[PDB]
């Protein structure tokens, strides 16, 4: 399950830019029922960014769904689609922050 | 334990119209997560409970822009703008912002439909009981509506209460018409002492009772 | 194809111990939480509390956090609800349900001293409206069994138009039910109309054909 993952500190949700008005308008209008912050393993335990990455979407995006699935809620392809979008970004960002206090 | 109050219980609606729905909880609903969890569901007669609407307002697939969800804080509102035929059933709301979740008391949708007087069959005790030592004379009282009804039963023209019960079905999807089951059941010895058994209906489609009686004598 | 099929009815005695299960299918098992509901006779829906597929762990509400467990074999996305040490209270419908959208069918669970007393079935045939109508009503009658539920259908499903199956009612410390199909005056005696009942918790089944 959760075995040695470590919840991250809250950030910022980074503006994922879309050229249509319309995902941006909904991304925008969304993202309050996204997360904010990332589920992840001791950096230490990775060989490189992208395996720290993967893991920590995964993790993160499941999680969050069904915890909040649990209390009412309904994640389409677009919410799946641009979740997995900016969790990764979380989780690079969660990689830096990581990487930069060792 | 924030509580659920829904009202009205029970809501009749002619097709085409407007129906409002209450949920109005004890304390706010309004998640640490910032988001409002209150969802509405629809029960169908012998189904189980289905979600229409989530986090107050967001339909579910499928759910017509008939149906809004709107509210905030402590007062939700479930509103069908146009009323209809698949919407008769048991509304609800169901919180899921505060440990532990509570669901409203629920909101019986009845659409109407125009009167129809009940069908009326009475059945004599089969044969296989009445080796049991035990009568039972069954009485349906099939689709009709308004759903209000009174059944009476008469054995040789007294009217009899002791050993009657009586079940009655939701309103149906198809026909939106009501039934009832009216069963008398004695013993044989006293089954067997008397020869005319009535089954009586009072609904708005008759001035007069709706009869339908046997005699024992099979006569 | 969203379904979640529940184990079947229930009857225990105060002190044994149940195991439900809720077998799902349709979507990815572990990416919704799973919340169980109790529903007590005639009464409204009380939330138990809820199981994180993904990691396992289960949450009581708190008047369920002594005898109740919730556990999964996820691999075979299956929820379980274990209830020990049985009371009359725990005497319901039990539900689980995949978040907040979908519900399985629920299952009832009885908890008495009582013994299970199966059901006695009577054919109805018609002696009044003939032909006033052309139409023919015919019925069926279960009574007194212990406990809840049973399952009632005519000619084995084959024949779901025009039937009314009463809820049952508790009349001295057993249960009474009945259910009617209407047909066509020609239909029958002409066709078979047969009545069908089940009682799981006393492992009955029976038929009763109904004829003039």
């Amino acid at each position: 399950g959760l075995g040695g993952y470590m919840l991250g500190s809250a950030m910022s949700r980074p503006l994922i830019h879309f050229g249509n008005d319309y995902e941006d308008r909904y991304y925008r209008e969304n993202m309050y029922r996204y997360p904010n912050q990332v589920y992840y393993r001791p950096v230490d335990q990775y060989s490189n960014q992208n395996n720290f990455v993967h893991d920590c979407v995964n993790i993160t995006v499941k999680q969050h769904t069904v915890t909040t699935t649990t209390k009412g809620e309904n994640f389409t392809e677009t919410d799946i689609k641009i979740m997995e979008r900016v969790v990764e970004q979380m989780c690079i960002t969660q990689y830096q922050r990581e990487s930069q206090a060792y | 334990d924030v509580v659920m109050s829904q009202t009205p219980l029970t809501l009749s609606v002619t097709i085409g119209q407007p129906a409002s729905i209450s949920c109005k909880s004890s304390q706010s609903l309004l998640d640490s997560d910032g988001k409002t969890y209150l969802n509405w569901l629809l029960q169908r007669p012998g189904q189980s409970p289905k979600r229409l609407i989530y986090l107050v307002s967001r339909l579910d697939s499928g759910v017509p822009d008939r149906f809004t969800g709107s509210g905030s804080g402590t007062d939700f509102t479930l509103k069908i703008s146009r009323v209809e035929a698949e919407d008769l059933g048991i509304y609800f709301c169901w919180q899921g912002s505060h440990f532990p979740q509570t669901f409203g008391g629920g909101t019986k949708l009845e659409i109407k439909r125009a009167d129809a007087a009940p069908t009326v069959s009475i059945f004599p005790p089969s044969s296989e009981q009445l080796t049991s030592g035990g009568a039972s004379v069954v009485c349906f009282l099939n689709n009709f509506y308004p759903k209000d009804i009174n059944v009476k039963w008469k054995i040789d023209g007294s009217e009899r209460q002791n050993g009657v019960l009586n079940s009655w079905t939701d309103q149906d999807s198809k026909d939106s018409t009501y039934s009832m089951s009216s069963t008398l059941t004695l013993t044989k010895d006293e089954y067997e002492r008397h020869n005319s058994y009535t089954c009586e209906a009072t609904h708005k489609t008759s001035t007069s009772p709706i009869v339908k009686s046997f005699n024992r004598n099979e006569c | 194809q969203i379904q979640l099929v529940q184990s079947g009815p229930e009857l225990k005695k105060p002190g044994e111990t149940v195991k439900i299960s809720c077998k799902a299918s349709g979507y990815t098992f572990t990416n919704y939480g799973m919340n169980l509901v109790k529903q007590a006779p005639g009464k409204g829906f009380e939330w138990m509390g809820w199981i994180n597929t993904f990691t396992g762990e289960p949450t009581y509400a708190d008047d369920f956090k002594g005898r109740f467990v919730f556990s999964l074999d996820t691999s075979a996305s299956t929820a379980y609800l274990q209830i020990n040490n049985l009371k009359n209270e725990d005497t319901a419908t039990y539900f689980f349900t995949r978040g907040t959208d979908y519900w399985g069918q629920g299952t009832t669970l009885t908890v008495s001293s009582a013994k299970t007393t199966a059901p006695s079935v009577y054919p109805l045939a018609p002696v009044c409206g003939d032909t006033t109508g052309s139409s023919v009503t015919l019925g069926c009658l279960v009574k007194g069994y212990f406990p809840e539920p049973v399952t009632l259908t005519w000619n084995s499903g084959s024949l779901s138009s025009g039937v009314h199956t009463f809820p049952a009612v508790l009349q001295s410390d057993l249960y009474t039910l009945s259910s009617s199909v209407t047909v066509t005056s020609s239909t029958w005696p002409s066709q078979s109309i047969t009545c069908n009942v089940a009682h799981p918790a006393s492992s009955t089944k029976v038929d009763k054909k109904i004829e003039p």
